[PDB]
């Protein structure tokens, strides 16, 4: 709805609940432009950490759910990116309390 | 070779004065030194390699440098 | 040279409700699936499944 | 999704308008390729040869 | 030619297609053991110029018993002596040999086998059975173009892999594809192989110089050198294989490339110019 | 295609290996004749001539860039491809598959020094060379050139005679 | 253990239905509303959450709510009243064809002593080091496993060596040639592991490389060989039987080989990728696809791996010249700071080096195929 | 177009080719070819084309350590009168090597002089043949 | 000073020779940005010549002030008669000029 100097874009997703309403620990955008794009990160939430991209969306499959998603979102399992999760089941594994039990 | 290095630092120590640079501290040839000393150059080398390559031989052979040497064939 | 693009070549079943609407009811049995249940006038309306 | 799956057995399950396009393009390079063959056959000219 | 590793010393002709057996006859050993004793006899192609290296040592360790046709080819290009000794090596041991040049090779052998079938080989407890014989032998000696013949030939009349003989007494062969390929090799095996012809030289692996300095110097130490010059039809006899390679290139003509010159040998040892032999044995 | 997703040039070796001048109207090889710094490295599969009480008589060099003006900073392989016979010990033992170094000894073509000399030498000529710098020849029997007087090249320096 | 036969779905669930070795935990008042994880946890202290979470999710533990069918449950689903949990034993684990979960058994081995200088050795062997994974350079000579002969050397013996302030030690993720070298991986934890374990089964985007030191040079700078081998047991070693059509019993290997340098028709520098993970199938695939038998492999180029080209750098007669063959650039899941995935390198071993610099190659060099 | 390459200043459009007659080219390059037979780098020559052709000329390097010393003839001259815009080729051959190579005049340290006072045009092909069977056969 | 005009040339002549935006390093997931248009920084045909070239720090060789004459030891791309501006070079290696 604005420029990043009114709306931050981690923002963005603010019509969803879960961490992605609380504001992120880690930010690579002043500094540098990664290589994934990850411009957001935030605190690790048990073995899992969310990561969010500037980019249109990054197509992968979530073990939980196993369907593509294409989204900003990506969750990723104790560091290891060949395993990503897509936001609706990492809000749904932190609320049922498997963060470490995936 | 360890002969070899020594009498290459006593030639190089006694060229001292007009001496601009030391030769190798590593012998990259155990059979054979040069230290060259301006127009003068020495060649250490142990007796097989001696024998082998007659340098010596070849340059006490070779004819002088004979202008009209040159007046012959190319090859 | 006749055709050279084709999205299903062969053909489906006429059949709507089931995958046996042409056959009688004394020769094919009924789906017992939920999908079907559903439409099923007896299926649907009533089941008991508690033991005792 | 299919054009018309109760008439797939006829049309391939594909537009006949798309169809009708695509037969128009392949049978313009068939009618060329058919040319050429042609004239190839009997000595440069399909008429004359 | 360029490229290295030669496929001849590793690939065969099974019936779905060409493969590559890799490793040592040893580990084969235990298979070919098993095929034999589920055969009734053996026939084993080798070449008469080095028989006992063309031979699978596998099969000669673990099974005598199972009567065995060796089929010498090449016998006019191997020495004659070393052919009737080992013949008769083989007379007083339990199996039999027949040497043999191409023609014979080619269809004698054939005969042969139904001869060896009739008389030595007991008769079946039945008639529609077929006496069956495992083949062994490596495909470029002739064992290769032997199976692809019958093959053809049976192919020919309906229009594991067994390939018939003839209708009686219902011969059928066996293949072996890849049970004695030389594959890896000795520097000596590798030499005598490529002088032999069997093992195709390359400019890497094994080349045509050193293959050709090799027959030189078993052939001096033979000591045969004037034989050797009067057959190559050079003036006179060399004194080392330089000027052997030098009056060669001189005898084809003036611009005689060492190559061209060196590769002419090669081509008289294995076409028979000089009749020699490369293999030890035991009395 | 490697890397899928973004393909690459498989060539990134060579190019490390090789030295290529950007052949547009303000790059370009001369022909060696105009001043220093033109002119061209020979390629891998030159044959050039080895003379020496050596064996080999030919020899194809293996380097992607050989020339005089970095013949001190690069090292030059080099097979010997027509070795020569004879008809009777290092030296006459060479094979015509055996891997040596080489040393630059004149190049066939336009070479130009920084002093504004021009000369051009009718044999490309080379020595071998153990993995040691030292020839395996006992002398030589041609003429240096002026990038052989390093030290990289003492050995090289002591057996050939005559520079230019 | 043993006496464990495959089982098909069915046979499966035959197999649990018949098995009278159950347990069924009635849900009474008191545990109605708690979930399936906590009364499991409460009533079964010895077992372990992994355990736990193994058996819900694979079937072996069940719900049944008189309903005539047996609910297979979530760990996060509640129970509900008069319903029974039906859980095995040890009995149907042990005495029957249906195999247990990798997990539940108790079995255990003894450990073994490593001396300060292999521990030392083995400190300087290790690379790259991180939370989950490590990649160490294994050597040439050295095995992974144990050999034939007990009394050997081993990556899996050395193995406690690295287990840096873990209580249990790290689990190799693929295994080396006793004769190739290169980077070699280690999961530090079980996790790190299963999910690690995904990378080195057959896939079709090459994720590490190989340098290799061919004898003779490929028709071909660039290309891609696939080979489908025939592995049987023979007399004392294994034949392998490599043919260029599939086969019921055979299994594929496939590679990408690019020509990185080539000296001349007599040596090459080959960089292979490979998509598939078969008993030799780099070695094999250069020596025979290719028809260039690495300069150290007397396997399958026996005499013709030692060329007389290299007689001036390497002896000919020297049998003992190591397999010139290295494993490098392994691409792990776990990125950088800077973004991009976590490229683990080894350098090159002493042959290989020695044999690069005299040809004049540079050795330290970026391989781009590899991101 | 985010940029140019033509520049239309007058500064560099301007051309002084008509003023160019203001300043005496050749008396300056006449005056810097005396000013280096005065240093002595080089000597006065004027010869023709005919006159030179074919002459022996001695050429001595002073590189180091040792001099280097060829004798050869003149295969070709660039100009006629003494200037720097000169330069001389010559085709030494020593026991094994033939160079035909280009000296420039007014070089310090390559002293190369006309040895004789004249040249043989029959002198000068004969040895431009030995070049050219030198040059074809290598 | 001012290049000599070659005219209008190829790429071949100009620019003769004969990063990424986004892209998947691993197999994980498909994200990528292709190239919609020419980027302005596109070596391609056009008028190469005429163009105010600025050598910075040729030392100078030669100073003739009866003729009014300055030898630089380079050559210029660049035809006779050019308008060269010749300035004093401020620093060089980290040093200054004039001290
Ligand atoms: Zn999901």
């Amino acid at each position: 709805t604005g420029s990043p100097t009114h709306q931050r874009e981690y923002e963005r997703f603010h019509h969803l609940p879960g961490d992605v309403r609380t504001r992120p620990q880690f930010d690579f955008t002043f500094g540098e432009t990664r290589a994934d794009r990850v411009m957001f990160a935030w605190r690790k939430r048990g073995d899992l950490q969310l990561y969010q991209m500037s980019g249109r969306g990054e197509t992968f499959v979530c073990y939980r759910c196993g369907y593509p998603v294409r989204s900003q979102l990506v969750a990723v399992k104790a560091d290891n990116w060949d395993y990503r999760m897509c936001y609706r089941c990492y809000t749904n594994t932190v609320h049922r309390g498997m963060e470490n039990d995936t | 070779p360890r002969h070899i290095h020594l009498a290459a630092w006593a030639v190089q120590e006694a060229d001292a004065l007009k001496r601009v640079c030391k030769i190798r501290r590593k012998q990259v040839d155990h059979t054979w030194e040069v230290v060259p000393v301006g127009r003068i150059i020495v060649n250490l080398m142990q007796e097989s390699l001696r024998e082998e390559l007659s340098l010596e031989r070849k340059w006490a052979v070779t004819k002088c440098m004979d202008p009209l040497s040159v007046a012959n064939a190319p090859v | 040279v006749p055709q050279q693009l084709k999205a299903y070549g062969g053909t489906f079943s006429r059949s709507v409700g089931e995958r046996s609407n042409h056959l009688v009811s004394d020769v094919v049995l009924q789906s017992l699936s939920p999908s079907s249940t559903h439409n099923s006038p007896l299926l649907s309306k009533n089941i008991k499944t508690k033991t005792v | 999704p299919l054009f018309h799956p109760q008439t797939t057995g006829v049309h391939g399950g594909v537009p006949p308008r798309q169809q009708q396009r695509v037969m128009d393009a392949i049978t313009w390079k068939a009618v060329c390729f058919r040319r050429g063959l042609l004239a190839r056959r009997k000595g440069g000219r399909a008429k004359f040869g | 030619s360029r490229k290295g590793m030669s496929r001849e010393a590793f690939v065969d002709i099974n019936e779905k297609g060409a493969a590559w057996y890799l490793g040592h006859m040893q580990l084969a050993s235990r298979t070919l053991a098993e095929k034999v004793k589920d055969a009734d006899f053996v026939l084993e192609i080798r070449d008469a110029r080095l028989p006992f290296t063309t031979g699978n040592p596998n099969l000669q360790k673990i099974i005598i018993d199972r009567p065995r046709l060796i089929v010498f080819n090449k016998a006019e290009m191997s020495n004659e002596d070393c052919n009737r000794v080992i013949q008769q090596y083989y007379e007083r041991t339990g199996n039999f040999a027949l040497f043999t040049s191409a023609k014979r090779s080619w269809r004698d052998t054939v005969e042969a086998v139904q001869r060896f079938v009739t008389h030595i080989l007991p008769a079946q407890r039945f008639k529609t059975t077929a006496n069956v014989g495992l083949v062994v032998g490596m495909p470029n000696v002739g064992k290769s173009t032997l199976i692809n013949s019958l093959r053809l030939a049976h192919e020919y009349q309906f229009h594991v892999k067994l390939v018939p003989v003839c209708k009686d007494p219902n011969i059928v062969l066996y293949d072996s594809p890849g049970l004695t390929l030389p594959g890896c090799f000795a520097k000596e095996a590798g030499l005598k192989l490529a002088a032999c012809g069997i093992i195709p030289t390359n400019d890497i692996t094994l080349p045509r110089s050193l293959v050709a300095r090799y027959i030189y110097d078993v052939l001096s130490a033979a000591g045969v050198g004037e034989h050797m010059a009067e057959c190559l039809h050079l003036p006179r006899a060399p004194i080392s294989f330089d000027d052997c390679i030098s009056m060669i290139c001189e005898r084809s003509g003036t611009s005689g490339q060492t190559d061209l010159g060196n590769l002419d040998p090669s081509r008289a040892q294995k076409f028979l110019i000089h009749d020699a032999q490369l293999g030890n044995l035991g009395r | 295609k490697l890397p899928a997703g973004k393909p690459a040039n498989k060539s990134w070796f060579r190019h490390n290996l090789i030295i290529r001048r950007k052949a547009s109207y303000r790059s370009r090889w001369g022909t060696g004749a105009e001043g220093y710094g033109t002119g061209v490295p020979f390629s891998d599969q030159v044959k050039l001539h080895c003379v020496d009480n050596t064996n080999c008589k030919h020899v194809r060099l293996i380097s992607k860039a050989t020339a005089e003006r970095f013949a001190h900073c690069r090292v030059f392989p080099a097979v010997a491809h027509r070795v020569s016979v004879q008809r009777f010990v290092s030296r006459h033992r060479v094979k015509p598959g055996n891997i040596y170094w080489v040393c630059l000894l004149s190049r066939r073509q336009t070479n130009t020094r920084m002093s504004g000399l021009r000369t051009n030498f009718d044999r490309n000529t080379c020595i071998l060379m153990n993995d040691q710098r030292v020839p395996l020849g006992t002398r030589v029997m041609y003429c240096a050139g002026r990038h052989v007087n390093h030290k990289y090249h003492l050995k090289a320096v002591v057996l050939a005679n005559f520079f230019v | 253990h043993a006496r464990y036969r495959p089982l098909s779905l069915r046979a499966r669930q035959t197999l649990s239905e018949k098995s009278d070795d159950l347990q069924y935990h009635v849900v009474t008042q008191e545990w109605f509303g708690e979930r399936v994880d906590s009364f499991l946890t409460c009533h079964y202290p010895q077992w372990d959450y992994e355990t736990i979470k193994r058996l819900v999710q694979q079937g072996h533990i069940y719900r049944y709510r008189k309903n005539g069918k047996k609910k297979f449950t979530r760990l996060t689903d509640r129970l509900e009243f008069d319903e029974l949990l039906v859980v095995p034993t040890r009995a149907f684990w042990e005495k029957q064809l249906a195999p247990p979960s990798g997990v539940l058994e108790e079995t255990d081995g003894p450990k073994f002593k490593l001396s300060a200088t292999a521990r030392e050795m083995a400190h300087n062997m290790v690379l790259f080091k991180n939370e989950h994974v490590i990649v160490i350079n294994k050597p040439h000579g050295l095995p992974m496993m144990p050999t034939d002969d007990p009394q050997e050397m081993s990556i899996a013996a050395m193995l406690p060596a690295w287990k840096f302030t873990n209580v249990a030690k790290p689990v190799v993720c693929h295994n080396l040639d006793r004769e190739t070298s290169g980077c070699v991986v280690l999961a530090r934890t079980r996790n790190a592991h299963r999910m690690l374990g995904r990378m080195f089964v057959k896939r079709v985007v090459p994720n590490s490389v190989y340098w290799s030191f061919c004898v003779g040079k490929p028709t071909v700078n660039y290309g891609r060989v696939r080979m489908h081998f025939d592995i049987t047991r023979g007399n004392k070693g294994d034949i392998i039987v490599a043919r260029p059509s599939p086969t019921k019993t055979s299994k594929v290997a496939i590679a990408e080989f690019v020509v990185n340098a080539s000296a001349l028709e007599f040596g090459s520098f080959i960089s292979f990728y490979p998509l598939t993970t078969r008993r030799h199938q780099e070695r094999i695939m250069a020596a025979h696809a290719l028809r260039c038998p690495v300069l150290g492999d007397a396997k399958y180029g026996g005499d013709a791996a030692f060329p007389s080209s290299l007689s001036l750098f390497w002896d000919p007669e020297n049998k003992g010249l190591p397999l010139h063959l290295h494993h490098r650039k392994i691409q792990l899941p776990y990125k950088n700071t800077a973004g991009e995935f976590i490229c683990v390198t080894a350098p090159l071993p002493t042959q290989m080096e020695k044999t690069f610099k005299k040809l004049g190659w540079p050795c330290e060099v970026d391989d781009p195929l590899i991101p | 177009g985010y940029t140019r390459e033509r520049t239309n200043r007058h500064f560099f459009v301007a051309r002084a080719n008509a003023f160019f007659s203001r300043l005496p080219i050749a008396r300056v390059q006449r005056s810097l070819a005396m000013e280096a037979v005065r240093e002595g780098r080089m000597r006065p020559w004027k010869y023709t084309k005919e006159q030179i052709l074919g002459a022996p000329v001695t050429c001595n390097f002073e590189y180091n350590p040792r001099p280097v010393r060829l004798i050869g003839t003149v295969m070709d001259a660039h100009t006629e009168e003494t200037s720097i815009k000169g330069g001389l080729k010559v085709y030494a051959r020593n026991e094994e090597t033939n160079m035909m190579l280009w000296i420039p005049p007014g070089n310090p340290k390559l002293r190369h002089e006309v040895t004789s006072t004249k040249g043989s045009f029959q002198h000068y092909l004969d040895e431009r043949d030995k070049w050219d069977e030198a040059w074809i056969t290598g | 000073f001012q290049n000599t005009d070659y005219g209008f040339r190829g790429v071949m002549f100009r620019h003769g020779f004969d990063g990424d935006s986004r892209w998947q390093r691993r197999p994980g997931a498909m994200g990528t940005e292709g190239q919609k248009r020419i980027y302005p920084g596109h070596r391609m045909a056009g008028q190469t010549g005429a163009a105010a070239e600025t050598y910075q720090g040729v030392p100078v060789w030669r100073i003739d002030y009866k003729n009014s004459l300055i030898y630089l030891p380079t050559l210029l791309d660049a035809d006779v008669g050019t308008y060269v501006r010749f300035s004093d070079t401020i620093n060089t290696k980290g040093l200054t000029l004039w001290n």
